[PDB]
């Protein structure tokens, strides 16, 4: 378990809980941990209280553990999942797309190339078609034609564009048969039910009930380093449920390595979930860094910049084979 | 053997194995929605 895990899952939570509490009752899907990647990149290059909104807003406490340590977790991060098992398919992959005559600030560079792998590109924003055709590109070819034109309008005053990604094909350890897959009803409200492809097996399943969530949990192992945790609510008990996640509640589950006999059904799905974080990340704690006070003298000493746009995207397929998703971050910085 | 089902609203995690991170986190509210 990596030193900055449990950080990550507080603020997959927290992030989750503000992006449920933004649109109620609506499909959700992004990926913490490309999102927690981009954003600690770019802490590097701020300072003081916007550098700190940052780490804070990301679950991080400099009591706990000591900002050399955070990024060098990150960078021990990136390298594990950039490191799958032969039967498991997981990349991710940051690039910094820069104007051409900004000049940056030789420690950022040095430090975003070492801890976060990450890659310069030199692009004119001025050619907005050229510009976006590089990032679009760049994304798709990360999340393999997954996650196409992640940006659609780029502004000509942009000075930077962080780009990231993950891209994850996983095969399910026991996987569905096709033919076993029918229609069912799928309850959406008290008045709304709905046909949708319904896979299922018979089979062992880690099952286990979680009074603390009022939920049951089953885990899905991958074939390789990855699991997928689907929780089911009791009646009425959804948002007590999002309310009650926590790291410590989670890592328990998987310390239980008890299976059950159960005839699972699971629906195919194919759901997509596009953002601007900028003002889910503010009610997190992040604001400076997009306001007229912002500091990213970080990056740049010459012109102060600030953050304008943070968009994510991010793609999910479930199928009787396993599961394809991708996630992808762009945020701009123009003049602040 | 009991039927566990996934035919309502529900929360989902996908982990990686050895560093235990969140890779990606979802809700399904309606499949027929994207």
């Amino acid at each position: 378990f990596n030193k900055i895990t449990p950080n990550l899952a507080e603020f997959a939570f927290s992030l989750y809980r503000q992006l449920a509490h933004q649109s109620n009752s609506t499909n959700i899907f992004f990926s913490p941990v490309s999102i927690a990647t981009a954003f600690a990149m770019l802490s590097l290059g701020t300072k003081a209280d916007t550098h700190d909104e940052i780490l804070e807003g990301l679950n991080f406490n400099l009591t706990e553990i000591p900002e050399a340590q955070i990024h060098e977790g990150f960078q021990e991060l990136l390298r594990t999942l950039n490191q799958p098992d032969s039967q498991l398919q997981l990349t991710t992959g940051n690039g910094l797309f820069l104007s051409e005559g900004l000049k940056l600030v030789d420690k950022f560079l040095e430090d975003v190339k070492k801890l976060y792998h990450s890659e310069a590109f030199t692009v004119n924003f001025g050619d907005t078609e050229e510009a976006k055709k590089q990032i679009n590109d760049y994304v798709e070819k990360g999340t393999q034609g997954k996650i196409v034109d992640l940006v659609k309008e780029l502004d000509r005053d942009t000075v930077f564009a962080l780009v990231n990604y993950i891209f994850f094909k996983g095969k399910w350890e026991r996987p569905f048969e096709v033919k076993d897959t029918e229609e069912e009803d799928f309850h959406v409200d008290q008045v709304t039910t709905v046909k949708v492809p319904m896979m299922k097996r018979l089979g062992m399943f880690n099952i286990q009930h979680a009074k603390k969530l009022s939920s049951w949990v089953l885990l899905m192992k991958y074939l390789g380093n990855a699991t997928a945790i689907f929780f089911l609510p009791d009646e009425g008990k959804l948002q007590h449920l999002e309310n009650e996640l926590t790291h410590d509640i989670i890592t328990k589950f998987l310390e239980n390595e008890d299976r059950r006999s159960a005839s699972l059904h699971l629906p195919k799905l194919s759901i997509t979930g596009t953002y601007d974080l900028k003002s889910v990340l503010g009610q997190l704690g992040i604001t400076k860094v997009f306001s007229n006070g912002a500091d990213l003298s970080g990056v740049t000493e010459e012109a102060p910049l600030k953050l304008s746009k943070a968009v994510h995207k991010a793609v999910l397929t479930i199928d009787e084979k396993g599961t394809e998703a991708a996630g992808a971050d762009d945020d701009e910085a123009i003049p602040r | 053997p009991p039927e566990v089902k996934f035919n309502k609203p529900f929360v989902f995690l996908m982990i990686e194995q050895n560093t235990k991170s969140p890779l990606f986190m979802g809700k399904v509210v309606n499949p027929t929605q994207k």
